[PDB]
């Protein structure tokens, strides 16, 4: 990289084999995309409006308390991606845990491989 | 504040606090005072039509949000003051005090020897 820019992407030669393939040679342009979000949005009136860091963190708390006072238990459901780190996908367990739910799942994992049991 | 007369304002119990703060130095210098109100001069015979050559300007109404998009959020319901509107405002006044007080010498000695006004 130089700056702020990712120009490009080369194998690790000493730590591992050194071979990559087209996704990871290739795939790292959509840092540099220029359609990513920068600010969180929140609908209103049926048009996405820009907002502050601590008014969507404000919101989306909320909005959840509201469900569960409304619905109660296991009425929020958690699904996340596999491309997250560690720590964010503990961090997302906890937040499920806070909210009282038990649904924490992700479209690509889908249940395991069944080796497991 | 609250623990002595009982559910109030919350101005009421800032004053409290004030006043005891006040009570509390006095007393941590070895002779403690009571608090006590002020006497002043007070005008009764003010009327609407001793202000009739007084031009009328319209107050500066408050920005509130719409009830579609309130009754969801929790978001605030008005908006603080603009510097155009706070002037505005602010210059409508009608200035019913004293321009002497702080400077006149007969209430000082009204309230040094203390005589009801
Ligand atoms: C629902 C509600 C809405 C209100 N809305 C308004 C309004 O719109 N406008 C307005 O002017 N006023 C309003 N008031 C009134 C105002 O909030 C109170 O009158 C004011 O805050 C009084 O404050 P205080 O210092 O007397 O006590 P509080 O602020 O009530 O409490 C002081 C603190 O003492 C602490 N405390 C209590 N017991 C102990 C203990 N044993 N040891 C240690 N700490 C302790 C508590 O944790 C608390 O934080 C409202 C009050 C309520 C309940
Ligand atoms: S001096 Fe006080 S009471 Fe008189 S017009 Fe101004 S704000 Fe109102």
């Amino acid at each position: 990289y130089k700056g702020d820019v990712v120009f490009r992407v080369t194998p690790d030669r000493v730590n591992d084999d050194g071979w990559l393939c087209q996704r990871g040679k290739f795939g790292l342009g959509h840092a540099n995309d220029k359609a990513r979000l920068t600010a969180p949005v929140i609908k209103r009136n049926g048009q996405f409006v820009k907002v502050d860091w601590n008014e969507a963190n404000l919101e989306v708390v909320k909005r959840l308390q509201a469900v569960v006072a409304a619905y109660g238990k296991d009425s929020i459901g958690v699904v996340v991606s596999p491309r997250l780190t560690n720590e964010e996908l503990f961090l997302a367990g906890k937040l499920a845990d806070a909210v009282n739910t038990t649904i924490k799942t992700s479209y690509s994992v889908d249940g395991g491989s069944g080796l497991g049991s | 504040g609250d623990a002595v007369t009982g559910p109030k304002i919350a101005i009421d119990a800032i004053a409290q606090g004030k006043n005891a703060a006040q009570v509390i130095d006095s007393y941590l210098n070895g002779c403690l005072v009571p608090h006590a109100d002020s006497q002043y001069f007070t005008q009764k015979d003010i009327t609407a039509a001793d202000l009739a050559d007084r031009a009328k300007a319209p107050r500066v109404s408050l920005t509130v949000e719409d009830a579609e998009v309130r009754n969801k959020s929790f978001m605030q319901v008005a908006k603080t003051f603009t510097e155009e509107e706070a002037l505005r405002e602010s210059k409508r006044c009608l200035e019913c005090g004293c321009r002497d007080y702080f400077e006149c010498q007969l209430i000082k000695y009204i309230q040094d020897y203390d005589v009801s006004t």
